[PDB]
């Protein structure tokens, strides 16, 4: 089917720096692309179309060079209001049109490795029948980090969620929650609940842990 | 001619 | 006001239908081709239909063909959205957008600020708020965390307050997460002194508006 994707997914950049998006989709009726940029919480805006030739209030840092298949969006000594998401977008004779899945710009600083926090469940929770444990990575940067939950030593999967944070507006840093769901009948099969964690700030795996019970 | 996405005169 | 303002979200449950509007002013509606965009929970935009400026030519992307009807009422500048049987994947903020009549490229210049939908068969239901202790491995003249897990809850939002916003410094209260159950929970975390653990409160404030919840809840060492 109609596929359009951007790389990278993902960039860090300082205020005053050069970025690069590139977009490949399916070839369309034009060959012509058009970028939009959305800020959290926000709607999107048409950012630039590569079809047009008239100025626009386009503050002109931005350039959509490409045709066919294969795109980029460019923007020249980075702004602080130009930190969002990128969208690119084809359209199609059926008709159609389809969006890429949006690359995120983000505010680049210094490497920071999380403090990481690991919470038992509440002994009033457990009671209801449910075990959440959470595993908290504080301030840190870049927002690539993995969380791995071992119990008794042994490696889960499917029975946790993360979440995290917007960069935060002052330091530049993330903040994630990952929480691992048992019933309180598999929580209290088990002693060692673990977190370990890997981050660009950490040269080998960080361990929280707690015995059930102490 | 017409454009296909919104009817409108290419 | 050049805008375009949408209408009709809300919770809904799967198999429902709904009708979403989307009111033009400040321009001429009439000249315009106009689409629906939607963007899921956390995921990218995906384009959904369209339809020419004279109210003919609606077309839909694949998934929701024959589910979905575009339309329009140009006397009223008005932009309609039908669903006849909602899915829980038709979860979305849902924009109406405008096409750019000049450009060949099907180019989207307008949009509104969207209206969420919500698909889901949960009721309404207040938070359950357990703490999150702070650890007694806490070492003194370091720093500790502490929180409050607000679970179970629906529909969205909840908010959060430590000591009745008397401590903001250090706060960071996660996103909501959609569970399995269809309902939703979040974590509110705060780091502070540890030398502050024996001698200051913590209180998490939690109010959930649509089901009229608010509880206080006192996080503590545990025993």
């Amino acid at each position: 089917d109609i596929q359009v994707t951007q790389s990278p997914s993902s960039l860090s950049a300082f205020v005053g720096d050069r970025v690069t998006i590139t977009c490949r989709a399916s070839q369309g009726l034009t060959s012509f692309i058009n970028w939009y940029q959305q800020k959290p919480g926000r709607a999107p805006k048409l950012l630039i179309s590569s079809a047009s030739s008239l100025q626009r209030g386009v503050p002109s840092r931005f350039t959509a060079s490409g045709s066919g298949t294969h795109f980029t969006l460019t923007i020249s000594s980075l702004q602080p209001e130009d930190f969002a998401t990128y969208y690119c977008q084809q359209s199609y004779g059926t008709p159609a049109l389809a969006f890429g899945g949006g690359t995120k710009v983000d505010i680049k600083r210094t490497v920071a490795a999380p403090s990481v926090f690991i919470f038992p469940p509440s002994d009033e929770q457990l009671k209801s029948g449910t075990a959440s444990v959470v595993c908290l990575l504080n301030n840190f940067y870049p927002r690539e980090a993995k969380v791995q939950w071992k119990v008794d030593n042994a490696l889960q999967s499917g029975n946790s969620q993360e979440s995290v944070t917007e960069q935060d507006s002052k330091d530049s840093t993330y903040s994630l929650s990952s929480t691992l769901t048992l019933s309180k009948a598999d929580y209290e099969k088990h002693k060692v609940y673990a977190c370990e964690v890997t981050h660009q700030g950490l040269s080998s795996p960080v361990t929280k842990s707690f015995n059930r019970g102490e | 001619s017409t454009k296909p996405s919104d009817g409108n005169s290419t | 006001q050049v805008q375009l303002v949408e209408s009709g979200g809300g919770v809904a449950q799967p198999g429902r239908s709904l009708r979403l509007s989307c009111a033009a002013s400040g321009f001429s509606f009439s000249r315009h081709g106009m689409h629906w965009v939607r963007q899921a929970p956390g995921k990218g935009l995906e384009w959904v239909a369209g339809i020419w400026f004279d109210g003919t030519n609606d077309y839909y992307t694949d998934s929701v063909k024959g589910r979905f009807t575009i339309s329009r009422d140009n006397s009223r500048s008005t932009l309609y959205l039908d669903i006849n049987s909602l899915r829980a994947e038709d979860t979305a903020v849902y924009y109406c957008a405008r096409e750019d009549p000049h450009l060949l490229i099907a180019t989207l210049d307008l949009w509104g600020l969207g209206t969420l939908v919500t698909v889901s068969s949960a009721s309404t239901k207040g938070p359950s708020v357990f703490p999150l202790a702070p650890s007694s491995k806490s070492t003194s003249g370091g720093t500790a965390a502490l929180g409050c897990l607000v679970k179970d809850y629906f529909p969205e939002p909840v908010t959060v307050s430590w000591n009745s916003g008397a401590l903001t410094s250090g706060v960071h209260t996660f996103p909501a997460v959609l569970q399995s159950s269809g309902l939703y929970s979040l974590s509110s975390v705060v780091t502070v002194p540890s030398s502050s653990l024996g001698t200051q409160t913590y209180i998490c404030n939690v109010n959930h508006k649509p089901s009229n919840t608010k509880v206080d809840k006192r996080v503590e060492p545990k025993s």
